[PDB]
């Protein structure tokens, strides 16, 4: 890198040179998909462990789908 | 100053155009069918557009291997190992994507790691139909790429969640760039209110682009990486190459340099890349100091400059400015302040969108209709 | 352009007014006492204001059923089932509310799902004293409602945490709206600097409101749902119905149309709802192209327009603009550019806040004092 | 929906019609309350499981109350 | 209005200056070596700068006590107690810091609790070389301190992650402050377009600072705590004490008061600290009302004011403004509107950056060249 | 607190007095360090519990270091 500067007493201005461009000229569109599963409201009376953590995450999953559906079109 | 001269585009017009096509009856099916086993497929839509489709997270096939074998048969039963964890990390991404789209009403910027991971982002860059120089530029500055990116939520047709990621295309790379810093230039004469000011409105970022110069009036729209300037062409004007001539010669016949005239002789400072421009006017205390030894220079009335070499701070009135400590070479180009060349008696004191010749034309019109009217009354 | 003409309000003045009342000695008690078993109670405060109080999360009664039975007696002992989980999900909401109020210094916008859930939000809409049309508008656009909402942190008097949620009231619904897009109109004659410009400053959103027209100068303040325009009256001006006459006839005697005059003949583009306005001046390369087949139209010097039908992109100099692909019908109204009617020799070249008649008055004053002074010297 | 547009060659302007209003004219204020519990700094020497997760969440609860109290008035 | 007169600084110049020094070969070692057992060490860098270094999170020493004893020997084996939790809470801070630096490209504002905890923040305030009054100001307003703070990511040299936290220094405390609210003042005469306007551009925050007055043109840059005004000197101008004389006497010989002239007689309202300024012009319905009893005052054409005592809402056209309910004492200073003193026939109708004397000078120049030219033709 | 206000009919302006200053005049820079550990890609075939939660957090740790390294200089 070689950044240089010049001040002009006559016009009260300064020019900072030695920079390189990276201008956004256009766009690149890509469809990003997430495969979701429609699940029935079935239940189990279990459990000592693990499934109780899995049902909470499954209820959080349903809440996420509900909010995304609420976003309309 | 000249940001009002800019046009007005639609940032997400390209992304929404893809969303609108995906809303069609058989368009969702084509996307889902092509991504049967492969996670990357270039799906050609009904209208004719070629888009690279990505399957980032598979929650359906994961649920189908932990709901169908589980649920069976009489009632739900227990889970083993760290496998359940796999669900907590997979579902977390969906929850974060949802939270982002909820607060930002379907359009997010910058594009988060949850929306598109570094591994997925770097994969798209390598698959993009662009030069190797552009690929290395994007790969080394992912955070800037993400900042200049958009994510638009399109459809939630069942069994799939689709959203368009609008990525930047850097068509202009490695071309020389320069930043112009301007501050008001006023007369120093003692009586208050008798002083006239001049300011170059043409400040901002300038980059050489296809035989012309891309001018960015709002320097905030550009991002500096200490060597590389990341700009957006949407916030630019296409000016001829002759615009740079204004720096070496303001009265040049090739390009008509843009100026602003006033009587407001207010003190201020413009912190440059390698120093500071100080516009000292009136009873203001303008000073330049080194933190270790205190005050090193006291500015007199007018417009002056100090290099970042040995100067840590600049004080203009009650405002303390920290000078940028970027390593470089500064040069003080000595010259008579132009404002001294103009007669204050005949000077346009209220111009916002004027030029160096527009002021001359305004003076010529004034000076002629003053002398001709003087000679008219002289024959009494 | 005309955003400076707007007034200045206090967005959270209504919310803070409720917070200030809650700070009183016996005001906190009235809130807590009324919500004994019920989670929704319309509490009338000491000053006389009627406010709907909501008990969203009960951490005290939850702690009282897992601290008091637990702690006992000699030492803390173990917990069974998934009940503890219930605490992790309840406490998470409080932590998120705290994080939000911490970073935003007590005032948050948009209102998050943690601050007010969809179930709680939809309940408030149904309990609000508003029309059924307004209720369905809010219920179908919750994310926009949240974006136009504020959450102000008031008190943390013990045993309760209170915060006011400021929700929007949509008094104006289904009335016709229209967006005005304006671009500079300059003369095309060849010599540089001899050209004069004209631009309509009156651009922005316009909506029919109570016998008048609500004008939104900053089109960014409004949100488009592809059919419905979500605006805020705070960022508007109340103009007479006759303002729309400017579009069909700029020289109309009913309303004095607002214009801006300059000499800056800079090229730019205004991306409209169903196309693009192209202002081509000088040596600029202005073009309209279809992505599939390339360049379809090359713009000549002056102001032109292209419909979104068949046109995907518009290029003005080094700036590429993607055209909005919203389905609609465009119409090109042919007419002589007004700028041609004005004489450049006698034209006000530096006006920022002018009108079509103010310019005529400025010309009439110039034209008269030019001819009368000419006849004065003609008698020599 | 019936969105229409008209360009005016004479004035270099365009009008996009066929839109419907939804202007925020006023506000609706509602007090949202969360009942909190003041807890004593008591301890237990347990436990194999569960209570150690509950104490961490109780310490996170105290930290949330501390930050909210720090917000002053 | 006068925000364009401000200078331009570099907010993170001080922070980046420290980052640039840390990039040196032996600078990282000096930091790591000094923090051997102590979590707070004032490390003096190679250039000579004295910086307070803080070791907030020790993940290395924590991993060294759960990787080295664990891994051994043949294969990884199981973990006991709540000790693992300690890792989840420690790693969470790092993940949040990373998420923040990723989306904000290394520079974050406000400074989060994850970036610097309340305990760590209050420790720095107590160790800062500042007055006891400043320490109590920062300790009671941590959220504002965090909002006015920056966090710059510097290095990830191995075995340490370093980032500079730029904290505000409040050199000016307890000095008197005042906010100036201005609205357009137009003539009321009936014919449309014949009316002339006048507006004081000098609106914003004003604070007494070192024999001078610090003026904040953009009132948004300042934060009000209901008594204390949190401002940034970077967004200010250093004006003489005589600036306050404009409020009591606009035609004062000591200071030349700044004004803006137009013909745009548009109705609007300025919501003040203890009431509302109402500028009613044309066919607009301007009103003041109490929510409990409806309309209490109907404003006539011109500029009027209402106190917050008994007035909850102010309506100007289709815009409803909620008045600030802050308890205070208002005073209506009766006086003839100046605009009546000016002759509309000879008045500068298009001035953006003018003053009370600049307008007088423009009138004097007009009035003289009108009468002298009238007497010239009178001798025919 | 004693906030007072004066309206001027002659100039269409109002002055709100009785406020106290707290202006940011300068800055206070402090280096904030987090000691990180470089870890080898070693493995274990365990476990019934706990270590499976610790490896997930260790993989999240590596991902955080990767993103911070990607931020360049």
């Amino acid at each position: 890198q070689n950044i240089t500067e010049e001040f002009y007493q006559s016009t009260c201005s300064a020019v900072s040179k030695g920079y390189l461009s990276a201008l956004r000229t256009g766009w690149y569109t890509s469809v990003i998909t997430i495969e979701l599963s429609n699940i029935k409201e079935n239940k189990c009376n279990g459990t000592d462990a693990k499934v109780k953590l899995i049902k909470q995450e499954l209820d959080k999953y349903k809440n996420a789908v509900t909010e995304l559906q609420l976003l309309m079109q | 100053f000249l940001g009002f001269l800019l046009g007005v585009g639609s940032a997400i017009a390209s992304g929404v155009a893809v969303c609108k096509v995906l809303h069609l009856e058989g368009e969702v099916n084509k996307i889902k069918s092509a991504l049967l086993s492969t996670n990357k497929a270039v799906v050609s839509l009904s209208n004719g557009v070629s888009v690279l489709t990505f399957k980032v997270l598979d929650l359906k096939n994961y649920i189908d291997k932990q709901l169908l074998p589980i649920l069976n048969k009489q009632s739900c039963s227990i889970s083993n190992i760290e496998t359940v964890i796999e669900f907590q990390q997979k579902n977390n991404r969906l929850l974060e994507i949802t939270r982002e789209f909820s607060v930002n009403a379907g359009v997010t910027t910058p594009v988060s790691t949850y929306m598109l991971t570094n591994s997925e982002l770097l994969s798209l860059i390598n698959d993009m139909p662009i030069t190797n120089d552009q690929k290395k530029l994007m790969s080394n500055n992912v955070q800037i790429v993400r900042q200049q990116s958009y994510s638009i939520m399109c459809i939630i047709k069942e069994e799939v969640l689709a959203y368009v990621v609008q990525l930047p295309l850097y068509g202009v790379i490695d071309t020389p760039c320069w930043k112009l810093h301007t501050s008001p230039l006023c007369t120093t004469n003692t009586k208050e209110g008798s002083n006239i000011c001049l300011t170059r409105t043409d400040r901002g970022w300038y980059c050489d682009n296809a035989g012309s110069v891309s001018f960015f009036p709002q320097a905030e729209t550009c991002k500096v990486q200490s060597n590389r300037v990341f700009c957006d062409t949407m916030n630019s004007l296409t000016l001829p190459s002759e615009v740079n001539l204004c720096n070496v010669d303001i009265f040049n016949p090739k390009y008509d340099c843009k100026i602003m005239t006033s009587k407001t002789d207010v003190s201020s400072s413009v912190i440059t890349s390698l120093g500071a421009i100080v516009s000292c006017y009136g009873k203001t205390k303008c000073t330049a100091s080194n933190k270790n030894r205190g005050i090193i220079k006291t500015f007199s009335n007018g417009c002056d400059y100090v290099s970042n070499k040995g100067v840590d701070t600049v004080s203009v009135g009650n405002t303390l400015y920290y000078v940028n400590k970027q390593e470089g070479k500064s040069l003080y180009v000595k010259g008579e302040p132009i404002i001294n060349f103009y007669d204050p008696l005949v000077f346009p004191s209220d111009e916002f969108d004027a030029s160096i010749s527009q002021v001359n034309e305004k003076i010529n019109q004034s000076l002629a209709f003053i002398r001709k009217s003087d000679e008219l009354l002289s024959a009494i």
